[PDB]
């Protein structure tokens, strides 16, 4: 009716899900902003919307609570290095968790995207994935069981008929 | 259903579905030993002259 999405708490739930936000933000802003955590508390108990991509928004109304936060925005700058290394992490999400082979890669209608949603599971190669089924599969959401089935099917069949070109 | 079904479709056209599995393949070829199911056969659609209606 509104066209926007909706979440139904308690109040009390209210309170707990700002207290595990509060605690979560406050360890990622201090994990990558490199400050204390007594000073964060305080900072994060006015902060609206407490610590993700805020620079874009008035930080000078910030400067009427107490304090200074003068070198803070080069600490953003940090943030972004960071950042890349979060990108070196996702390359390592791409990588280092099972990373698919050149057999799983090349196999016709499947992505790398999709490969390594299929890899995920443990499979490496295009025989891996043709041991696993459809119910295995369709534990990913990204694979639906018609496509997870025809995936299966394409493996089998290059896995059966790969003495033929 | 019945298994009669599974022997009016041949191995080679369940092998082309990917709803069986690598271990399912196994417990068909253990139960294709007693050479009872999955023997290759044709039938009407259901019924044999022995499975008659009465």
């Amino acid at each position: 009716l509104s066209g926007w999405e909706l979440n139904v708490m308690t109040v009390d739930d209210l309170q707990a899900k700002h207290q595990a936000e509060a605690h979560a933000a406050i360890d990622t802003f201090t994990k990558y902003l490199d400050i204390d955590e007594d000073f964060a508390t305080v900072l994060v108990e006015e902060g609206f919307s407490t610590l993700e991509e805020l620079a874009y928004v008035p930080m000078k109304e910030l400067l009427e609570i107490e304090g200074l936060d003068e070198p803070t925005v080069e600490a953003l700058r940090e943030r972004a290095k960071n950042a890349l290394a979060t990108i070196a992490q996702a390359q390592e999400e791409s990588l280092g968790d099972n990373k698919p082979a050149d057999d799983l890669l090349n196999l016709e209608g499947v992505d790398r995207d999709l490969a390594f949603k299929l890899a995920a599971r443990g499979v490496c190669t295009l025989e891996d994935l043709a041991e696993q089924g459809i119910d295995d599969l369709a534990d990913i959401e990204g694979l639906t069981d018609e496509k997870a089935g025809a995936l299966i099917m394409a493996a089998r069949n290059i896995c059966w008929f790969g003495d033929e070109a | 259903h019945y298994i009669g079904d599974l022997v009016q479709r041949t191995e080679v056209e369940l092998l082309k579905t990917p709803n069986l599995g690598k271990k399912s393949l196994t417990e068909i070829k253990d139960v294709l030993a007693s050479r009872g199911l999955s023997l290759g056969m044709r039938l009407e659609n259901w019924p044999p002259a022995s499975i008659a209606d009465e």
